[PDB]
């Protein structure tokens, strides 16, 4: 189900409730929980069962981790691509490059397709916003390197792709803003 | 022979009680006043450290693969030197954390076995990463 | 649920400000959802007022 976000959280709750078991399932039966035979049934096979709890565990933990990388790139990320007039601004540009590589070198990031989903909920996001189409336009043409391959950010994406993404970052100000679509309108 | 069939299995018996209670940290401060149980019984302690290695190596084993299945090392040697030295070091690691010498022949016996076969899997598991 | 309602489109808007921790990660609401899953979900919290009473749409129509 996903109730233990930690280690310790599993291995707590798995001793306790494998003190407790022993003894609830003993008076229901009308055995002594101390018996020899009882507890040569009752603890049979435990490191076996120990390792399936293990990975079935951590399982969860892995999928839990990478979910939330992915947030809190989201979260770090909105704190420079946010603001209208920090994404008009190339430096904005340098910075989203520079934190996909120094990311993908020390480990921050640490696969090339986490990377990739970042770059495209950062893309995504940027459509999104007024002045995401200049930075959007102005990280195109720098590089970054995935699977062994160095490409720019607008051949990572697809061509035809990379211009439904400038359609849509140009004409996501009119949609999300209704004065600027009335003032040009009534123009 | 049968009376030595009967001790390990009896051993067998008793390192598993021994297991389901007595928290790692528990069994650690036990281990030091003496008050363990059946620490009288050669076999039953000889028992108990296998299966503690055995755990130990399948904590170590899984910590790897979950790193390959998420594509964290792009070449084999790095995957290579990676798992040398978590090997290295979480023998110890899970050695002091219930009281056991980790140079101990039945601590060791447990950690090593099927080495080979555990290093095939990983070795699998990251070629079709790599493909 | 809120999206269908009278007055929802103030409660998602004040509620888009407000923090909640998930998967080891503390977010705002409207970060947790897209920025165009927000904008789309504001929409439709916007404009299902007058698709589900046809009174205010008569009123402003003839207005």
């Amino acid at each position: 189900e996903g109730v233990f976000r930690t280690r310790e959280e599993m291995e707590e709750y798995r001793h306790s409730r494998l003190q407790e078991g022993a003894k609830v399932y003993a008076e229901q039966f009308g055995i002594d929980p101390e018996d020899v035979d009882y507890q040569r049934g009752f603890n049979g096979d435990i490191t076996e069962r120990n390792i399936s709890l293990y990975g079935a565990h951590d399982n969860f933990l892995s999928q839990q981790a990478q979910k939330g990388a992915i947030m809190n790139s989201r979260v770090e990320l909105n704190g420079v691509l946010q603001d209208p007039d920090m994404l008009r601004r190339p430096d904005s540009a340098d910075f989203f490059e520079k934190y996909i590589d120094n990311g993908l070198v020390t480990g921050a990031i640490p696969s090339d397709a986490q990377a990739t989903q970042l770059i495209s909920q950062a893309f995504s996001d940027a459509s999104s916003r007024a002045g995401g189409a200049d930075f959007l336009m102005r990280v195109g043409d720098k590089k970054v390197t995935l699977n062994g391959a160095t490409t720019t950010y607008r051949e990572l994406i697809g061509e035809e792709q990379w211009n439904a993404l400038m359609v849509t970052a140009q004409r996501s100000q009119f949609e999300t803003d209704a004065k600027l679509n009335e003032q040009y309108r009534l123009k | 022979t049968a009376k030595e069939q009967r001790a390990r299995d009896l051993a067998d018996e008793r390192s598993n009680e021994i297991i389901r209670k007595l928290t790692p940290e528990q069994r650690r401060e036990a281990l030091n006043n003496g008050t363990l149980l059946y620490q009288d019984d050669p076999y039953a302690m000889e028992a108990l450290r296998v299966k503690t290695g055995r755990n130990a190596a399948y904590l170590v084993d899984d910590d790897v693969m979950q790193k390959i299945k998420e594509g964290v090392f792009r070449t084999r040697e790095e995957m290579e030197e990676y798992r040398h030295s978590r090997l290295q070091e979480g023998a110890k690691v899970y050695a002091e954390q219930f009281g056991i010498d980790p140079e101990d022949v039945d601590y060791q016996r447990g950690f090593n076995g099927d080495i080979t076969e555990r290093n095939i899997s990983l070795y699998g598991a990251h070629d079709n990463f790599l493909s």
